[PDB]
């Protein structure tokens, strides 16, 4: 294990995990959560950025002393991956955005990034490799984020045929845009959903519980060349859902039908921003698409992780999207949603 | 007025350790032995406690040595040996004690340095 | 040779008496795990290793060399537990990493039979483990867990075996002279003619004896300022 | 005395250079590793010996009380130079 | 005998009054905390926590150490009530990113050298 | 012995002495101790019994006059039954004087609080509270003052570690500050410095 | 199933060890020589009480109190945990 690499301490800030992981990806909602598991245990973490310096500052207290390694990288460079990951025994890839920007169409972020890492950290001698794609990923899916998903799956098992592969499905937090979105939708009026969200079951995951996983399959030996789906306890009808949303935010709840012609369109005239788009076709397409089953590959209970139910976890997102009348009211107030399971 | 408790000193609950520091540690009762590379006998007067080592590791920055034992510096100083067995009892710490050891009583002669039969005659001096 | 020493001893008790507790008869021992492992009931000696080769063989800090695998059979499993690479460890199949004298808290029993008991100073190196704790682990992964998990516990075992291995710095016994005596003078071997030499005939043999020594620059030293004049 | 490690690194006046597996490396990529060039030991060796008239000689560093304290060395062994515990300069008395 | 002087209470009676008494008032004020603090749990998992740290100490047996325990308890339910804590000190009490440790011994002996 | 010296001052040892003569014949209820150390300062010890009554008296009295309660602390002695010693220090305007009265407790043994004789100790008390442990009987206010909130054990304890047992540090998963049990990068390095040769031969105890 | 050894924890100087302290002084001779391979490990013991150890196969241990017991009532002992009895 190279003796620089043998666990050492009680596992705290100011110990040795013997873990050393280039966290592609560390700036975004799943990035924050997965450096800081990683830094709690004492980790050495390697973050390569191409944002502002800025950005990643909330990143430097999760570590102690020397255990942060901030390196500039391009996604289009391959001898920048190599810099990033010639030390490293573990690479986790979190590299992904929603909507397709001028310089990086979705091909770009889920099959020629996903593969060039795959390829140098396999080059490298990099140990273990962890992709992250969606649950729903699929070479014929209506929509492109998740054909492409597939693809770089494909692509990341042939140049990595060790890596493990997790497939978690609408991860929710404090900055998730999943839950984020329905909460979004109050201020124009009335939620427009497609069919009423009657036709469409999700089955939401918690950030932690992904952020978790994610550690465990890195000490797991037996999880290295696996396939992992990450999703939570409950489903529910995407109607209910919003309903137990909107009621949570104790925001009046207006649910109205929209047809999908009508709904492509206000994504294609809300993807012409800019910045950061409030929707596009491809999250219309992904919302109202029904979570795959697939219980053939193994779960967070395989890595030991209890999935938490989104009644427990609800609150702590939806707060901060009500108004100060209901600011202070308990959690268990709100008559937990319908569950169609099986 | 007095109530007449019956009951053993036991002040664990109040002292604010950790369990984890209470139950599984070990401390040593005993008269520190006299450094070899002098002959002053001054740290040799009072009793000692101190507890077991515990776990040091490699910074990896500096390298510099890590503990997470927070008891690994505590030395207290006692009178007597029973002074000490009581504290360590009332605070709930299972101890070892080692009765204290003098150098024994030593017939000294100058003179038989120049025995004029025995083996103690000095061949220089 | 002890029967022998034995009947000068019995000679000397019968003519002059026993003036008390005086105990004429001695051995005297230069390892410092065979009084422990004798009081513990353990066959002093390799020779039943030869009688019945076994098919898994424990070394346990074994690097004297007296038996390698000319003299077991084929197939054999080697699981060797020490904190040193020696003669014992290039021979094994599974090595274990164990705690030197200066990492644990453990009991030795000198030539006197006095039980004393060292205290840790720095911990194991890397992955190494206390040696009592990896055999109570191996215990339990084969099923057949030993019954102490604590260290007062496995003393408490040791003094359920061999109660004066809890006495620290006690060095009172019984005579039983009189007996051992009786039992020697049942069988009649023969001596041998060979003269008796010591292991260690000069100074430049006490230096590099067991493998904490072997491995220590400072005893190189002294062995070539020893040999060499310079 | 500066040299190289087979990595590319720089030997310290310590001798510490991290060895090729040692993922402590990565500390320097994008940056530099600090390393003092004037090595000591080979600075102190080629200061000349002094030749001194006198079987015990003494040294204070220079500089009165801006130096070490004052030593004394003897100079009876004529296969060796009386070297200072404190500066490193070397003594020795005129031989041959 | 043994010559102790009390602080409140004079046998295990009256110290046991006082406990169910402090134990009434960190039972009624529970679900004020939760919501003063705006606390993401419960009021049962409250109440559970208040119960699991008055049970912490359910070995006592000295009148004196028990009286010790409610000065202490009420000290922190005062502290509770007029807002000196804030959401970091109540959480603290659940111990939210403190990993497992584990208590059998063969995890024990995977992970290092302490007991 | 001029120069470097610490001069001497007779006259008042001899009236300090005497007025610790004084104190220990009108309060023989009491007083258990009386010293006059070699620099002039005046130390009464008492039996805890005696607080409330002593400083009233000391305070109260045409010839004490003790209105002002300099500082109020604690001492913790392991090796003692009673753990800890209180101490007062008190301050005579009228007599420009000086006065020290000492007592005992241990750890489950309430001491009157004296908040009654001087308004000052109030935050003495509690700060002895927090720091020792001690508690004080019929106190207005008794609660922590010095530590943070929450915090379990008394710090100033001999037996208290240095560092503790939690630190603090900003979690980004929960959003808010947690505490953890401490673990640190550099060790607290403990330097033996007592020399083994003994430095005051007036102070040597006899060898049992 | 049968003897692998024996343990005998007397104790030096305690009234309640003086006849097992007599056992060996006169019959553990002769009872060493009836079983020459059988290990009786006679071991010294502190002052809570005299005892007797039987171990058998795959380390299956019991105890005997021989606590105030006279050489024969000793010697019995020893004879019935030697036989197929008990
Ligand atoms: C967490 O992520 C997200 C954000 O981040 C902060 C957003 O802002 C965001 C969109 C933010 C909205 C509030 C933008 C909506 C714009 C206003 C509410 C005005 C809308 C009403 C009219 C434009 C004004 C006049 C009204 C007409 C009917 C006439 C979304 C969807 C999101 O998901
Ligand atoms: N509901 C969910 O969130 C779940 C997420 N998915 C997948 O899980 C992964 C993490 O998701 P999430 O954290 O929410 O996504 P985020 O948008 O929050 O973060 C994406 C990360 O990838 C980086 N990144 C994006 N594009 C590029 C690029 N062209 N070049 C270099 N870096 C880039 C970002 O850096 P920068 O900030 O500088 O742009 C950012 O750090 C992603 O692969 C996502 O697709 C899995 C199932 C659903
Ligand atoms: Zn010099």
């Amino acid at each position: 294990l190279h003796h620089a690499l043998i666990p050492h301490g009680k596992g705290g800030r100011s110990s040795v995990s013997g873990i050393v992981a280039t966290v592609f990806g560390a700036t975004g909602f799943l990035g924050r959560y997965v450096v800081n598991h990683l830094g709690r245990m004492g980790s050495q973490v390697i973050v390569p950025y191409r944002c502002e310096p800025y950005d990643t500052m909330h990143l430097r207290p999760m570590g102690d002393l020397g255990q942060i390694i901030f390196m500039e990288w391009n996604g289009k460079d391959k001898d920048s991956i190599r810099k990033v990951v010639e030390h490293s025994n573990v690479v986790i890839n979190l590299v992904g955005r929603e909507w397709e920007t001028k310089n990086f169409d979705f091909e770009d972020v889920f099959v020629k990034i996903p593969h060039a890492i795959a390829q140098v950290s396999k080059e490298a001698g990099v140990e273990k490799l962890i992709h992250i794609s969606h649950l729903n990923a699929d070479i014929k899916s209506p929509s492109r984020y998740l054909r492409s998903k597939a693809v770089g799956e494909k692509e990341v098992r042939a140049a990595f045929p060790e890596a493990t592969i997790i497939k978690p499905s609408d991860i929710f937090g404090r900055e998730d845009r999943f839950l984020n979105y329905f909460a979004s939708m109050r201020w124009f009026g009335g939620v427009p959903l497609i069919s009423l969200g009657k036709e469409t079951v999700k089955q939401p995951v918690y950030i932690v519980d992904v952020s978790k996983g994610i550690i465990n399959a890195i000490k797991d030996p037996d999880a290295k060349g696996k396939t992992f789906a990450f999703v939570g306890p409950n489903r529910y009808l995407l109607f209910d859902l919003v309903q137990y949303i909107f009621a949570v935010a104790y925001r009046p709840f207006l649910p109205y039908p929209l047809p999908h012609f009508a709904y492509r369109w206000v994504g294609r005239l809300f993807e012409v921003s800019p910045f950061e788009p409030w929707t596009t076709r491809d999250k219309v397409e992904r919302v109202h698409m029904s979570d795959m089953t697939l219980p053939h590959l193994p779960g967070l209970e395989d890595l030991g992780i209890q999935a938490t139910p989104l009644e427990l976890k609800a609150i702590e997102v939806l707060r901060r999207h009500r108004t100060y009348r209901w600011l202070t009211s308990e959690m268990e107030d709100v008559k937990p949603a319908k569950t169609v399971n099986i | 007025q007095l109530i007449a408790v019956d009951e053993k000193l036991d002040i664990t609950t109040l002292t604010g350790v950790p369990e984890e520091h209470i139950k599984t540690r070990k401390v040593r009762i005993f008269v520190p032995a006299r450094n070899n590379m002098q002959s002053g006998v001054n740290n040799t007067k009072k009793w000692k406690m101190e507890f077991d080592t515990r776990e040091r590791w490699e910074n990896p920055l500096m390298g510099w040595s890590s503990t997470a034992d927070p008891l690994s510096n505590l030395v207290l100083t006692f009178s007597t040996k029973e002074d000490a067995v009581a504290f360590a009892e009332k605070n709930g710490w299972s101890f070892d004690v080692e009765e204290r050891k003098v150098p024994k009583p030593k017939s000294k002669s100058y003179g038989a340095n120049f025995s004029w039969n025995k083996r103690t005659r000095v061949s220089t001096k | 040779i002890l029967a022998a020493v034995s009947n000068i001893a019995q000679n000397i008790r019968l003519s002059s008496g026993v003036t008390g507790d005086w105990k004429v008869m001695n051995i005297l021992h230069r390892i410092a795990s065979q009084v422990a492992a004798l009081d513990l009931g353990y066959k002093p000696g390799v020779e039943a290793i030869r009688k019945n080769p076994p098919k898994v063989l424990f070394l346990l800090g074994a690097d004297g060399g007296c038996i390698t695998r000319q003299d077991l059979p084929k197939d054999c499993f080697i699981i060797y537990q020490g904190h040193h690479g020696d003669v014992g460890a290039p021979m094994a199949d599974v090595i274990l990493p164990g705690a030197a004298y200066t990492e644990k808290s453990a009991t030795y029993v000198n030539t006197e039979g006095r039980a004393q008991q060292t205290k840790v100073a720095v911990t194991p190196p890397g992955l190494a483990r206390e040696d009592w704790k990896i055999i109570r682990a191996l215990s339990e992964i084969a099923g057949m867990t030993l019954p102490y998990d604590t260290l007062d516990q496995v003393r408490s075992r040791l003094e359920e075996v061999s109660p004066n291995l809890v006495r620290y710095d006690d060095v009172e016994g019984a005579n039983y002279f009189q007996q051992a005596n009786e039992l020697s003078k049942l069988v009649n071997q023969q001596l041998l003619a060979d003269p008796l030499v010591p292991p260690q005939l000069t100074i430049k043999d006490f230096y590099m004896t067991d493998s904490i020594s072997r491995a220590s620059q400072t005893m190189a030293k002294c062995v070539k300022a020893v040999t060499e004049g310079i | 005395g500066v040299r190289t490690s087979p990595t590319g690194e720089k030997v310290t006046h310590t001798g510490q250079a991290y060895d090729d597996g040692d993922y402590r490396r990565v500390r320097f990529s994008d940056r530099q590793k600090e390393v003092n060039e004037n090595f000591a030991i080979d600075l102190i060796a080629e200061q000349p010996v002094s030749e001194v008239g006198s079987r015990v000689i003494s040294c204070d560093g220079g500089g009165g009380a801006l130096g070490h304290p004052r030593v004394y060395i003897n100079l009876d062994k004529e296969t060796k130079t009386g070297t200072c515990g404190y500066c490193g300069l070397q003594f020795r008395q005129p031989h041959h | 005998g043994t010559s102790v002087k009390p602080i409140f209470s004079r046998d295990m009676n009256e110290a046991k009054r006082r406990v169910r008494e402090l134990y009434r008032a960190w039972y009624r004020e529970v679900p004020n905390t939760v919501h003063l603090f705006q606390l993401d749990i419960s009021v049962k998992q409250g109440r559970d926590k208040v119960r699991e740290m008055f049970m912490k100490n359910a070995h006592v047996t000295d009148p004196r150490v028990v009286d010790l325990l409610v000065i202490k308890g009420k000290m922190e339910l005062e502290e509770t009530i007029n807002v000196w804590k804030q959401r970091t000190h109540i959480m603290r009490f659940f111990h939210e990113t403190e990993a497992p440790r584990p208590t059998d011994f063969l995890s024990k002996f995977y992970v290092g050298h302490d007991p | 012995t001029r120069p470097t010296i610490r001069p001497r001052n007779d006259v008042v040892h001899k009236q300090l002495s005497a007025f610790g003569q004084y104190v220990a014949e009108i309060l023989p209820k009491y007083v258990q101790q009386v010293q006059v150390s070699c620099f002039n300062e005046l130390e009464i010890f008492i039996h805890p019994d005696g607080v409330i009554p002593v400083l009233t008296f000391l305070r109260d009295h045409t010839n004490a006059q003790f209105k002002s309660l300099a500082d109020l602390t604690a001492v913790d002695v392991p090796t003692r039954q009673n753990r800890f010693e209180i101490v007062y220090n008190l301050l005579s305007l009228r007599f420009n004087s000086r006065i020290r009265v000492k007592t005992y407790t241990d750890e489950l043994t309430p001491i009157e609080s004296s908040v009654t004789v001087y308004k000052a100790a109030n935050w003495y008390e509690r700060e002895i509270w927090d720091m020792f442990g001690v508690f004080f009987a019929n106190h207005p206010d008794l609660r922590r003052i010095l530590t943070d909130y929450g915090f379990e054990g008394h710090p100033f304890r001999k037996d208290f570690p240095l560092s503790g047992y939690v630190e603090l540090r900003y979690d980004d998963e929960v959003k808010r500050v947690v505490a953890e049990p401490v673990e640190l990068a550099q060790e607290f390095r403990k330097f033996d410095l007592n020399s083994p040769w003994e430095a005051f031969p007036a102070y040597r105890q006899p060898p049992e | 199933l049968g003897l692998r050894e024996i343990r005998i924890h007397l104790c030096q100087r305690s009234p309640g060890s003086q006849g097992v302290r007599d056992f060996i002084e006169k019959r553990y001779v002769e009872l060493k020589k009836a079983n020459p391979d059988l290990p009786i490990l006679i071991r010294e013991c502190s002052d809570v009480q005299p005892k007797l150890w039987a171990r058998y196969a795959f380390g299956q241990e019991k105890n005997v109190s021989l606590n105030n017991f006279s050489a024969d009532q000793v010697t019995r002992t020893l004879e019935n945990v030697l036989s197929g009895k008990a």
